[PDB]
Parts: C-alpha cells; structure tokens; sequence
C-alpha cells in the first residue's frame, strides 16, 4: 500500500552503497517484496502495522555530480544523509546537504542524519552531541550508524518509516 | 472502444499545447485504469493484467497522437539539435578514464550492448516502447555492475560506478532527438507507471542529458588547453 521514495546523500566514502546494501541484506531474513539492483533496491519493512515499501536511490557522490542532485530528491518521501563519524570534513558536506534539502526539498520529506561507521571507535572525530544538537536545530533526527555492524541500520529505517505521513 | 476513438478525434481539434495536452492525456489514462478496474472483463486478475490493459491503451492513444505530440515546438527541437552537435564532438575524445570507469574487456562489451539498446528510442512511439530502450540500457549496466560486485573483492561502487557508465554510454550512443524523447516519455508514460526502479533508471538518464549538456574541461577531468584542443579537433571532423 505505502510506498516510500528514499534518497541517499552523502560525500564520497561516507557509506551510501554500503548503508543500503546491509539494510537490504539483513531484511532477507523478513521474507519480504524486494528487488536487490546495484544502484536501486526496494524493500518492505514491518513497522506496526502496515506495509511501508521503500524505494531506495543511491547517488553518485562525486562533487561533478552535485548539480543533478535535485533530480534525484524531486517528490522524495525522506532522505537520509549520510556522513563518515571519523571525518570532519564529510560532516561538514552533510550539513550542506540538509541545508539544501530544506530550501528545495518537499516539505513533508522525512529527514535522517546517518551518523556511520560509528564502529570506528579510535577514530571518531565528530561527536554524538555535536551531530544530535545540529539535528535538533533543523528538524531533523541523528542516529549513528554501522554498515559494517549492522548497528541502527535497520532502526534508522524503521524510525523513518515511523515518521512518514 | 467508442471514449477512446472520439476521445482521439475531438483531442486532435483541440489546438495544441504541449502542457494542457499531456494534463488531458494523463487524466484520461488515470480515468481509463479506475474503469478497467471496475469492468466485469477485469475481475480479481492481477496487477499485471491491469497494467498490460493499461499499456495497451497507452500505446493506441499516443500512436494517433504521436505527431502532435513529440518534437513539436521550436524550444524544442533547438535543444535536440544542440544536445545532438554537442555529443557528436565530445564522443570523439571523452575517454573512460575521464569518468572513472574500466575500460577492460568484460565492461566495454555491456557497455556496447547497453548503448545498443538505447539507440533503439527512435524505432518506437508509445512512451512505454521508447522507455523499455532506456529500461533495457540500465538493466546491461544493472547486470555488469551486479556481476562485478559477486566477482570482486572491494566494495560495489553502487551508483557512483553506475551514473558515469551511463553518461559514458549515453555519449556513445548520441540518440537523434534524444532530449525530445525524454520530454515525450515524461509527458506521456502514465504516471502511476513512471515509479519504482522505472523512475530509478529515466531520472538517471534524464541527470545524464543534464551532465552532457553541460560538460566543459573540469567536468570530465581535463585541463582548459586539452578540452579546447580537443573540441576544435572534432569540429574540424
Ligand atoms: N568500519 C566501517 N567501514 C565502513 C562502514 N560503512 C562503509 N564502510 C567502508 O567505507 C568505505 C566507503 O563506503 P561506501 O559504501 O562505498 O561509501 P559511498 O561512497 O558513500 O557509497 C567502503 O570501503 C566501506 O566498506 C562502517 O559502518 N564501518
Ligand atoms: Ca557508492
């Protein structure tokens, strides 16, 4: 019944690809409608209780690419924007994309701000604190991530689908 | 039957225009698959059944209006004639290092395939013929990078390998008309058809036509002297 348009952002080596992959490799397990593409996937997820379909678009984060974004996030259910918790500067980059996406995204869009590779425990560089105040600021949700872990991947996705009209 | 033919006849007395036509087709498309729906000929069968009645109807309607329709103003075919000049010297010397992408053997035979596959968009009129073209396309790049992924070692790029690969393929192939074609396809595909994967593939090529269109030396990795050198050497042909 519910399907949900779902765009990834986030720079270079955040974790995009990754992100999703683990999600849709975890949800298996669901015996749920899906499609696994390289690029696209689409996955039904349980959350109590109907069917949310998410439909799911990897972007290419290649700086060079940045301008066609908006064709990707046009009529967008929610968005989740990925940043690497052991980089400062893909921190930064996120910030500009939730920036943008509240100046030229839907309004209604769904908002989550994937704090990733929070496994990375020696190497972390940007803070809890630091990326749950900015989320509280401009409306938006954090939840550290680990694609590699599987830590909050599932929940994020669950948490948004929570938060869909 | 007898909605569709009149409809067909009184919507081509209607003077044209490209956004009130493609509104009024929409409408009509949205109407005609509540009425399948409701139609004793189409109880309890599937969602595939209904979309094959639907894609039937699709392709009746924009075949009679095919001429009306597609590359029909001047904004429009200016832009074809532009995207076309502009593909046609730039995949001359765009190489695939310029995009990031492997040219090994392997690659370069889906990549031909794909570009095979697009270059079909002008054998077609129904927006769905037209966009099985591009669906097709993708679904080569689709397979190559899925096949990659079991194969290797390192991570799936995902979209950051797909894109180039299709702007690679897309420049290779330089389809006559091809901004036309997505205008057509966009306007006319019934849009509770236009989502999903389909919607994944088309915004891809459509963020495509927008890169080529724009490309200069710093988009596709090259320095002002070489780009220029390079674009003057495919003017000259
Ligand atoms: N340790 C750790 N590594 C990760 C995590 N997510 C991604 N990676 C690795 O970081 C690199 C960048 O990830 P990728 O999905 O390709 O990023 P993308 O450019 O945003 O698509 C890849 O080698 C991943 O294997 C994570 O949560 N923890
Ligand atoms: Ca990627």
């Amino acid at each position: 019944s519910i399907n949900a348009k779902l765009v990834l952002l986030g720079d270079v080596g955040a974790g995009k690809s990754s992100l999703v992959l683990r999600f849709v490799k975890d949800q298996f397990v669901e015996f749920q409608e899906s499609t696994i593409g390289a690029a696209f996937f689409s996955q039904t997820l349980a959350v109590n209780d109907a069917t949310v379909k998410f439909e799911i678009w990897d972007t290419a984060g290649q700086e060079r690419y940045h301008s066609l974004a908006p064709m990707y996030y046009r009529g967008a259910a929610a968005a989740i924007i990925v940043f690497d918790v052991t980089n400062q500067a893909s921190f930064e980059r996120a910030k500009k994309w939730v920036q943008e996406l509240q100046a030229q995204g839907n309004p209604n869009m769904v908002m989550a701000l994937a704090g990733n590779k929070s496994d990375l425990l020696d190497a972390r560089k940007v803070t809890a604190e630091d990326a749950q105040t900015y989320a509280q600021e401009n409306g938006l949700f954090f939840m550290e991530t680990s694609a590699k872990t599987a830590t909050n991947v599932k929940e994020i996705f669950y948490e948004i689908a929570r938060r869909l009209p | 039957v007898k909605s569709i033919k009149s409809f067909i006849v009184s919507f081509s007395n209607n003077a044209p225009d490209p956004e009130k036509d493609c509104a009024m087709v929409q409408e009509f498309f949205s109407k005609m698959e509540a009425a399948f729906r409701a139609h004793p000929l189409w109880s309890g069968c599937s969602e595939e059944e209904l979309d094959s009645a639907g894609d039937g109807l699709e392709k009746y309607v924009m075949t009679k209006l095919f001429t009306r329709v597609f590359a029909s103003n001047t904004e429009e075919v200016i832009a074809d004639e532009k995207l076309f000049q502009k593909m046609s010297l730039v995949q001359q010397f765009i190489s695939p290092e310029n995009l990031d992408i492997q040219p090994t053997f392997q690659n370069e035979s889906s990549w031909l395939l794909a570009q095979k596959e697009l270059q079909k968009i002008n054998m077609y009129k129904a927006p769905r013929d037209k966009l099985v073209c591009i669906l097709n396309c993708c679904k080569v790049i689709n397979n190559l990078l899925l096949n990659a992924s079991i194969a290797s070692n390192e991570n799936a790029p995902g979209a950051d390998e797909f894109l180039p690969v299709l702007i690679y393929v897309t420049i290779k192939a330089n389809p006559p008309q091809l901004h036309s074609n997505l205008l057509y396809i966009q306007r006319y595909r019934r849009e509770s058809k236009l989502v999903g994967e389909a919607a994944y593939f088309f915004t891809n090529i459509l963020s495509a036509e927008s890169f080529i269109s724009n490309i200069d030396a710093k988009s596709i990795s090259l320095d002002e002297a070489e780009f220029e050198k390079n674009m003057e050497s495919a003017r000259a042909r």
